[PDB]
């Protein structure tokens, strides 16, 4: 299972969550940004590692980071 | 034609005299500042039991502390110089500069 | 971990074929294994070194045994200029009768291979004469291999494991290696040369059963302990001496003659013995520098800490470097690899110009093979030195403990370094290629007198400083009344000058405009390869495109398609790119060496002098001209003994082409295709009864780069090895 | 008129005009001073 | 004498035994 | 709180694309619970074609 | 002479090359009428070759044992026309180009969208800048002393 | 297409094209060597690539000298394409980062920020140069051979 | 039908049979066993 982490440079525009192809990320309440919401990754066991969230990250540097880790049948996108 | 025994004895004597009366203070004050260490502690303190210094070997009753290791080092230098003299005098090398 | 690999639990749970491929590829990366400790790391490395030594001894024992069993050493030592050395026999059931006839060479009774490693000359020079000598050498080497394995097993046991603190005692290891491994070994070798090899060259047969009864010198250790060492140099071998016999044989054991032996065209054995004695003395003296147990010596930490310039231009100087070097195995490996790669090229450059083995110099194929072999090994080692230096920056570098020392300032001005290397490489490439194309265009238009031919005057002046008189410079050793020539007038200058001014050996070959361009091509290749490797090492921890690169490791595929694209961004990818440039550079230097020597051995250097100034000359007069015999190894009219090299030529071409597949096509195309094959197997009758246990997947992104690079390198090596050996063996120069 | 002058100031058009002038100059120099290996 | 026996052993039999053993090892668990 | 709006500021964040560069302060958030209140606009676009970023109060130097 | 080379006015290989080139050119002359245009064109090539070889003789070039001119670069005062003077002229032209480029890049830096003057060039501004490279060494030196050449970051 | 045109060239030069004398005897360009030599890869390497390239490599100093120059140029472009095909833009953007520093040090950094070529664009450049070099190599080799010997 | 016995028997017996057959091959079956029948060719420059 890959590792997905969120840092507090988040501005909470929810761009990563709607770019997830496997529903790994979601938005949770917060108080550290004007949007009062931060991203979370409670379902990294469904992560495939396509890094689509980082392509949607507006912050510099990235506020969502994907580290490729141990490979499972779910993480390799196998249907057979 | 050079006597090997005389040359070797004189060179060893001169080297020992220099090491005991001339260059002793510099050598001691320099070894005082150079002790091998790893990660801020000596090799023995790190756990290397084979790196312990031989306290019973370096001690001596010389008034300034001249020991057997100093004798070996300066005698080796004297022997090297003596054999250089003997090997450089026997040959008939002439650098023809003039 | 329940399955394979047992050292990586994460790989063990992989349900695909990737679990196998990666398990093989990470076996020796002990630092990344499960539950690894520093003590276990050091002990495992110590054990692995013994196994490597055992393999090295077994390989040499096998070579000696096969030479003694199936070779023609005894017939070769009686006609070294007319007997082809035999490596081993051939037993292939696939051979046809013409293949059996064509491969019966030397004086053998069946198919054999002709040795091009130069072991025959090396063993003949050092005193070995009979097959029994090789037989008893092989047994001793097998015994050594067994003892190395036994020691490797012993130091892995609980009561013989060495501690980490013992592995980190740099001073004692340096003292013992400088004085014992280098100094004492050289003294033993010159002892062997004095006792066995030198008598052997004068017809005296000295072995274990009689070496206590024969005096190496008539005076017998008298002059050594008296001081008149000159008595060991008074009567050297005459110029009419024949090697291996007593005709014109002297009694000297340590001389300073210089030059080559007139018959064998190699260095004098007495000069070699004197050289090794001097080197043994130097190393024995140097081995008494560091403090171990007796209160005298130096501390490397204090030496590095005290070398801080007071001006502050080097920052904190070398302070703290002892701990970074001592606690990082990658730093040590990089330093060792850089030094070893430098001296491998040094060996290659010195062995062809100053042959040390009897009757090697007029064995052209062996010389070419040895030079190419050692230069390619050096090229690979030098890339490894930078790869591990890059790994050190990621895994072992501690920025806080290296504050403002000479190692942090490199990361401070990495941009200035990389830009200047880029400028140098760009300048060299632009101007070398422009001059080559200009000369090509002049030759195409029928006006060879419009070429830009620059004389390599600096190197010609250096040659004249060594005593070469073909340019009329009259400088230093080329002069008669100077002090430099007067100093060595009666020691080594006569023989050295006679060898240098002899225009049929490889000692300071005459150079012209053709050498100037190829040397700058070599310089461009060197600069570009170092540019790639240094940029990879200095950007390993991060850059503007990937500020957190150190968080992903030395080898990762990418950072994805975002931020414009991040292909080949890891430090491993810089090494992968630089291997191609190393191969190209070494190919250039080997092409230069081979073409310059093959024309000199043929008696017409003017073919190289006029045709090396433009690239079509290289294509036509070197590659096309010298491939006529090789490609005719087998033809519709028959075959000859060159058929192996003809087959290997095309084999290397095929492997080189296969590597392009992995280097060009990438993973997704293959994964989407493998899915269809999985469906097809799952829907085929009488094949549904068979099921795979590991899910078939395409090769990984990093795995494919490694596989393609391996195929590229294997084809590159095999094609040129076949071409070089076949071209130098069809005509023998 | 203004727009056409703006278009003629675009990078490719200016580049081809400049390199054409340079090529013509070099060609004429080589036609009148051919085969120059040195600078007298 | 020896080559006619040794070449089939090293070229065919030993690789087959090693491949079988290694395959059974990697397919374990 | 924070640099005045419209001022010129040097960026001290190491991982930022405009590290050691100069940008212009647009707005500064006054909520004390906001971790990175200083909004900065730059002349050059980063690798993601973005010209604006938020920085903390200690990553910005008034110049 | 230098490095064992002989001057091309003395070397016989140079003259032999000149003779063989003319002979090669004269063999194709046999296939045309003596008054035809191809015959007039090959004659012009023959005169061009004769002039080339005579010039190479007069300029005082050194030729190797192959009959081809060889360049001397070390700095000999009688061979400055092969590397030193052409190199100085190249370094004057290249510095001119670089300085005109730098001045144009500086002149458009302070605008609203300065990337539009990099794809659509302000030709009058370039005309203003271009002729400042004639004195580029003086200005390049003078911004070195004051400190307007290097950005101190 | 390269294999098809090589087949056509060798077959026509070996079994169809040739000369005929006023006796009734036919002599082909390569003398019917296709049947016994085109069945091995070594045959293609030796009797077709090595044998028939002897024209384009000895065309210097003649009217066909432009084909050897194009031969070398096509080889160069084909080799040049492998830089684009074997690498990726992440290395090149990082390398450009250092050159941009050198330009900024001398105040010559352009406003149009230099970017490495896109992932798709690098593939296009590599394949275009590969195809151009490969096709031009055969163009020059075929034309030189068939003009000199045809 | 004993898979443990069958694997060992097949591998070992097949290896022994292969070695035995290779050791019993004659010169008619294998050219490598027949050996050379022609005088050897000389080297490029007189080497044997
Ligand atoms: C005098 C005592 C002594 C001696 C002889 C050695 C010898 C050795 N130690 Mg060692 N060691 C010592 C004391 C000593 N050690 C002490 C006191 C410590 C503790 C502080 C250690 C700690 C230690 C460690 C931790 C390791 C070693 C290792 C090794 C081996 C290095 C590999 C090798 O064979 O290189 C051979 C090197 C040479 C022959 C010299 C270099 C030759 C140059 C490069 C080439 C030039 C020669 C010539 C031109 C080429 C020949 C041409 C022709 C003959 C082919 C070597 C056998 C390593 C090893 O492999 O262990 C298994 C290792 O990992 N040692
Ligand atoms: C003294 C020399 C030395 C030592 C001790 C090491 C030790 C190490 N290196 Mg290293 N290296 C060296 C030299 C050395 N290297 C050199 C010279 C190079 C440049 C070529 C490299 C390049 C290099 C890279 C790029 C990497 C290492 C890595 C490593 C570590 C793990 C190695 C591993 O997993 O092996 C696994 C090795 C293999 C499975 C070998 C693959 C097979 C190769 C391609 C040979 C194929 C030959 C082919 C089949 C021939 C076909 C013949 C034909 C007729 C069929 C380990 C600490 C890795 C690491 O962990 O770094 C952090 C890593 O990424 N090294
Ligand atoms: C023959 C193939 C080839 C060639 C010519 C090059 C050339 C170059 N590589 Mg390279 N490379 C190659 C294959 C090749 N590579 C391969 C296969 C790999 C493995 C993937 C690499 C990997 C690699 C790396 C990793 C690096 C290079 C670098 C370089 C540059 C080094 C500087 C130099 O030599 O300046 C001389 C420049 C040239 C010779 C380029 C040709 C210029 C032409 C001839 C002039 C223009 C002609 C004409 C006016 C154009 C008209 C055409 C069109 C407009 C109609 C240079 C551009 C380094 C770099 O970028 O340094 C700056 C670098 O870091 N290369
Ligand atoms: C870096 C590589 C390089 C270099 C140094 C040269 C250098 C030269 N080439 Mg050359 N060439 C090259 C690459 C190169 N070329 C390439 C790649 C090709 C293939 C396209 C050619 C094709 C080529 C041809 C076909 C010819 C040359 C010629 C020449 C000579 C020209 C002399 C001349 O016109 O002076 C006069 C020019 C000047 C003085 C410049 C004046 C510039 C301005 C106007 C000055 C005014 C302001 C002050 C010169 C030695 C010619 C020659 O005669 O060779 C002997 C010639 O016929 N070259
Ligand atoms: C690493 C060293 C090495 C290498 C590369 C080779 C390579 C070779 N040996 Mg060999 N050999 C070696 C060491 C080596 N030998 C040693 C140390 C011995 C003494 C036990 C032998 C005894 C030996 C015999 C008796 C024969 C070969 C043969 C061969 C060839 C066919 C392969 C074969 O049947 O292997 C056989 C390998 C062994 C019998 C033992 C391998 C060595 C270690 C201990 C395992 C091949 C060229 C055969 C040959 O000449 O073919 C024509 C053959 O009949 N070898
Ligand atoms: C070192 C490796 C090696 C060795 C020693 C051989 C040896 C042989 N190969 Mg071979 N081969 C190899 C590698 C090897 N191959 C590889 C890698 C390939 C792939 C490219 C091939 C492809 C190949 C082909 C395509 C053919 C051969 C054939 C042959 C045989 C030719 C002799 C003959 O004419 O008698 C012919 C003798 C027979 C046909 C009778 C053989 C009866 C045997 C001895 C019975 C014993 C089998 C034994 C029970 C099974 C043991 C298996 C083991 C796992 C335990 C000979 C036995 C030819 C052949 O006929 O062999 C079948 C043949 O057509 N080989
Ligand atoms: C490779 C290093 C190198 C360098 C940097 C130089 C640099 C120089 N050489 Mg020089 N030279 C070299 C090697 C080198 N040389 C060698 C190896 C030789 C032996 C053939 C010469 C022989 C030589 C002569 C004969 C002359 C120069 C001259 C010069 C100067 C050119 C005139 C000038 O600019 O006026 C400042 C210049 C300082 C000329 C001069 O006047 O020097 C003072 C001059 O007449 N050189
Ligand atoms: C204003 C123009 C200009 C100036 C002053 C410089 C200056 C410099 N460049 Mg550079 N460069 C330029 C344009 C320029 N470049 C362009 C357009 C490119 C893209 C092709 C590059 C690509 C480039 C690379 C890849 C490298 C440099 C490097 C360098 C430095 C070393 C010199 C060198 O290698 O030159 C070589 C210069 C070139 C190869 C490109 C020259 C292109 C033409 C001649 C410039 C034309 C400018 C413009 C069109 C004219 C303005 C017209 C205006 C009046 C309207 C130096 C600071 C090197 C470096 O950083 O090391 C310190 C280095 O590695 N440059
Ligand atoms: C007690 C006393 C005393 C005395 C002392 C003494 C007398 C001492 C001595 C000492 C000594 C007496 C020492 C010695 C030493 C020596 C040595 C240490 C040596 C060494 C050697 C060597 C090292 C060698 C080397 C070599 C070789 C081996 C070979 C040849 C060459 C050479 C030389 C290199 C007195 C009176 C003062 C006072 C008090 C009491
Ligand atoms: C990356 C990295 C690394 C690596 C690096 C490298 C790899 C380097 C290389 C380097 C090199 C590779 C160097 C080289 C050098 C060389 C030299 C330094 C030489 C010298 C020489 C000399 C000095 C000589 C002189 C002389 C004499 C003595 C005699 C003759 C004459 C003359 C004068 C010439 C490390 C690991 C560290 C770590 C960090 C990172
Ligand atoms: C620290 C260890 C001890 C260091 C000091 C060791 C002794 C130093 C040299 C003392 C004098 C040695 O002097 C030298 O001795 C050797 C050894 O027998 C003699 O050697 C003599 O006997 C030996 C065998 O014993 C013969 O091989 C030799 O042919 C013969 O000459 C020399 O003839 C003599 O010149």
């Amino acid at each position: 299972s890959h590792s997905v982490k969120i840092y507090d440079t988040c501005i909470g525009c929810t761009q990563c969550v709607r770019a997830c192809p496997t529903d790994v990320l979601e938005m949770i309440p917060w108080d550290g940004c004007k949007a009062k919401q931060i991203a979370s990754a409670p379902r990294t066991e469904d992560c495939v590692g396509c890094k689509r969230c980082e392509s949607a990250c507006p912050t510099d540097f990235l506020s969502v980071r994907v580290y490729l880790w141990h490979e499972t049948t779910r993480s390799m996108g196998l249907a057979y | 034609e050079l006597n090997p025994s005389l040359v070797i004895s004189l060179s060893t004597g001169v080297s020992l005299f220099l090491g005991r009366f001339v260059f002793f203070n510099f050598q001691r004050e320099n070894v005082g500042k150079q002790v091998p260490s790893q990660n801020g502690i000596s090799h023995f303190e790190a756990g290397d039991e084979r790196a312990k210094e031989y306290v019973s070997l370096l001690k001596s009753n010389d008034p300034v502390g001249f020991n057997i290791v100093d004798v070996l080092a300066w005698g080796s230098i004297g022997h090297i110089v003596a054999y250089y003299i003997l090997a450089t005098s026997s040959n008939g090398y002439d650098p023809n500069f003039f | 971990a329940l399955r394979f690999p047992r050292f990586s639990q994460g790989l063990a749970q992989d349900p695909t074929t990737r679990r196998i491929w990666f398990g093989i590829a990470t076996a020796h990366d002990f630092e990344s294994h499960d539950d690894i400790t520093e003590e276990r790391l050091y002990q495992n490395i110590f054990a692995s070194h013994f196994g490597q030594l055992a393999i090295i001894f077994l390989w040499t024992s096998g070579n000696l045994f096969h030479v003694a069993w199936q070779g023609n050493f005894e017939s070769w030592v009686q006609d070294p200029l007319h007997v082809r050395p035999i490596a081993h026999a051939i037993w292939d059931p696939h051979f046809g009768q013409p293949a059996v006839e064509a491969f019966t060479r030397g004086g053998a009774l069946g198919p054999v291979n002709i040795a091009y490693s130069g072991v025959y000359q090396w063993w003949y020079t050092i005193g070995l004469r009979t097959n029994e000598d090789l037989y008893t050498g092989a047994l001793f080497l097998l015994f050594l291999s067994a003892i190395s394995l036994i020691a490797g097993w012993l130091h892995l046991q609980p009561k013989w494991k060495p501690s980490v603190s013992w592995f980190k005692n740099a001073e004692s290891r340096l003292n013992h290696h400088l004085s014992g491994l280098f100094g004492v070994s050289s003294l033993a070798w010159t002892g062997h040369l004095v006792h066995v090899a030198i008598p052997g060259s004068r017809g005296e047969y000295v072995r274990w059963n009689n070496f206590l009864d024969v005096l190496p010198h008539p005076q017998g250790l008298g002059p050594l302990f008296t001081g008149q060492w000159n008595l060991y140099a008074q009567n050297p071998d005459s110029s009419s001496h024949l090697f291996g016999t007593s005709q014109g044989a002297g009694t000297a054991i340590l001389t300073l003659l210089g030059g080559f032996h007139p018959q064998t065209q190699s260095l004098w054995l007495t000069d070699i013995a004197h050289h090794h004695l001097a080197i043994a003395f130097i190393f024995l003296v140097a081995g008494h520098m560091y403090r171990t147990n007796f209160g005298i010596g130096h501390s490397i930490k204090d030496l590095l800490d005290a070398h801080i310039p007071p001006g502050g231009r080097l920052g904190r100087g070398h302070k703290g470097l002892y701990d970074t070097i001592n606690n990082s195995l990658h730093f040590q490996l990089g330093l060792a690899l850089a030094s070893l790669g430098v001296i491998t090229s040094l060996v290659a450059q010195h062995m062809y110009s100053l042959p040390a083995y009897a009757f090697i110099a007029q064995d052209f194929t062996t010389q070419a093979a040895l030079y190419t072999h050692h230069q390619y090994i050096a090229g690979f080692i030098m890339t490894g030195a930078f790869a591990h230096g890059a790994i050190f920056f990621i895994r072992d570098y501690n920025p806080e403990q290296n504050e403002d020392n000479v190692l942090a300032r490199m990361l401070d001005h990495k941009e200035a370094i990389i830009s200047h290397l880029s400028w140098a490489s760009l300048f060299l490439g632009f101007h070398t290629l422009g001059l080559y194309v200009h000369n090509d265009v002049m030759l195409a238009f029928g006006t060879p007198e419009k070429q830009i031919l620059i004389e390599p005057i600096f190197a010609q002046w250096i040659q004249s400083a060594h005593g070469k008189t073909s340019y009329g410079f009259d400088v230093l050793l080329s002069s008669t009344s100077g002090p430099a020539f007067n100093a060595g007038r009666s020691i080594w200058l006569p023989g050295w000058l006679n060898a240098v001014n002899e225009n049929t050996n490889s000692l300071f070959l005459t150079i012209g405009p053709g050498d100037f361009l190829v040397h700058h091509a070599i310089a461009l290749g060197l600069h570009t390869t170092t540019l790639i490797l240094v940029k990879g090492a200095l950007d390993a921890r991060g850059s503007k495109l990937m500020p957190d690169k150190k968080d992903f490791g030395y080898s990762f595929p990418c950072d994805g398609p975002g931020r414009g694209g991040t292909c080949d961004i890891s430090a491993w990818d810089a090494f992968y790119l630089a291997v191609f440039w190393m191969l190209n550079t070494i190919g250039w230097v080997t092409f230069y060496w081979h073409w310059k020597h093959i024309t000199l051995w043929q008696g017409n250097v003017s073919q190289f002098n006029e045709s090396s100034t433009y690239l079509m000359g290289w294509l036509r007069d070197y590659l096309w001209l010298n491939s006529s015999q090789l490609i005719n190894g087998y033809n519709p009219f028959g075959m000859n003994s060159l058929s192996v090299w003809a087959w290997m030529f095309l084999f290397g071409h095929l492997v080189w082409a296969t590597g392009f597949m992995f280097l060009i096509s990438w993973r997704g195309y293959w994964q989407e295709l493998i899915e269809t094959l999985a469906w097809a197997h799952e829907r085929t009758p009488l094949a549904n009864l068979i099921r795979w246990r590991d899910k078939p997947v395409a090769l990984s992104i990093v795995q494919a780069r490694l596989v393609g690079l391996a195929h590229f390198s294997v084809g590159y090596i095999f094609t040129y090895a076949a071409f070089l050996i076949a071209s130098t063996s069809g005509k023998f120069g | 008129m203004r727009d056409l002058k703006t278009y003629l100031s675009v990078a490719p058009v200016l580049s081809t005009l400049w390199f054409g002038a340079l090529a013509g100059l070099l060609i004429e120099i080589n036609r009148f001073f051919p085969d120059a290996l040195t600078f007298p | 004498n020896l080559p006619s026996i040794f070449v089939p052993l090293v070229g065919l039999v030993f690789p087959a035994i090693a491949m079988a053993s290694l395959f059974l090892h990697v397919q374990k668990n | 709180v924070g640099p005045p709006r419209g001022s010129k500021v040097r960026i001290l964040r190491r991982e930022s694309y405009w590290y050691k560069g100069v940008g212009s302060v647009v707005t500064v958030d006054q909520d004390p619970k906001t971790r990175y209140p200083v909004v900065v606009r730059f002349d050059k676009v980063n690798y993601a074609n973005i010209s604006t970023n938020n920085y903390a109060l200690d990553e910005v130097e008034q110049v | 002479d230098i490095s064992g080379l002989t001057p091309c006015k003395d070397s016989k290989q140079f003259a032999k090359r000149e003779k063989q080139q003319i002979k090669k050119l004269e063999s194709s002359l046999k296939l045309y009428a003596p008054e035809s245009a191809p015959a007039l064109a090959l004659n012009a090539q023959i005169e061009k070759t004769k002039r080339r070889f005579d010039n190479y003789g007069k300029y005082g070039l050194l030729c190797g044992s192959d009959g081809l001119p060889h360049l001397i670069v070390n700095g000999d005062q009688r061979h400055w026309g092969e590397f030193i003077t052409p190199g100085i002229l190249f370094l004057y032209i290249a510095g001119w180009i670089g300085w005109v480029g730098r001045s144009y890049l500086i002149a458009i830096s302070g605008e609203k969208k300065p990337a539009m003057k990099e794809i659509i060039i302000d030709v009058p501004l370039a005309s203003r800048i271009i002729f400042r490279g004639f004195i580029w060494p003086v200005a390049a030196y003078r911004e070195f002393l004051n400190g307007d050449l290097i950005a101190k970051d | 297409i390269s294999v098809v045109i090589f087949h056509f060239s060798w077959k026509m030069q070996s079994d169809v094209w040739g000369s005929i004398s006023d006796q009734g005897v036919v002599t082909h360009i390569t003398g019917g060597n296709f049947a016994q030599s085109s069945i091995t890869i070594n045959g293609w390497l030796r009797d077709f690539l090595w044998a028939q390239a002897s024209q384009v490599i000895q065309s210097y100093g003649s009217s066909l000298s432009a084909y050897g120059l194009f031969f070398l140029g096509a080889h160069f472009v084909w080799a040049f394409s492998l830089m684009f095909l074997f690498s990726g833009r992440g290395y090149w953007q990082e390398l450009i980062e250092s050159i941009v520093w050198a330009h900024n040090k001398l105040k010559v950094a352009p406003a149009t920020q230099p970017r490495a070529l896109s992932i798709v664009q690098g593939r296009a450049v590599g394949v275009t140069h590969y195809l151009l070099g490969g096709i031009a190599t055969t163009w020059a080799f075929f034309l030189a051979r068939i003009i000199a010997v045809g | 039908t004993k898979r443990g016995l069958l694997l060992k028997f097949l591998l070992l017996g097949g290896g022994a049979t292969l070695a035995f057959v290779s050791s019993q091959a004659t010169g008619d079956d294998l050219p490598i066993v027949k050996g050379p029948q022609l005088p050897p060719q000389p080297g490029p420059r007189g080497k044997i």
